[PDB]
């Protein structure tokens, strides 16, 4: 009398969010023939659970 | 920027930037085994024996 048992369990898990954010100038016509302001912003998480 | 043809004419860039990439990978690992084996093969002594 012989048996046996096998119970495999995979659970994987992301979470992979972004962001992007930018801003900008540019009033150059009068009393400052030009000035320019820009800023950048990125951010990343990717974060993966097995 | 900046520009003039009368007072102010300059220039300027205050360009920046800021980047932190951290990885934090994490594995682990973990095997157990348990194996056991039984055999038997009785004896009696006889109800007879001196």
């Amino acid at each position: 009398v012989q048996e046996d048992h096998v119970r495999s369990s995979f659970l994987l898990d992301n979470q992979n969010s972004q962001n992007t954010v930018t801003a900008s100038a540019g009033i150059a016509f009068l009393n400052i023939v030009n000035f320019k302001v820009e800023t950048d912003y990125i951010s990343q998480t990717s974060l993966t659970k097995d | 920027t900046e520009l003039a043809l009368f007072s102010r004419v300059n220039g300027k860039f205050s360009t920046e930037f800021q980047r932190m990439k951290t990885l934090q990978v994490k594995d682990q690992a973990v095997t157990t085994r348990v194996q056991v084996r039984n055999r038997i093969y009785t004896v009696k002594t006889t109800p007879t024996s001196e």
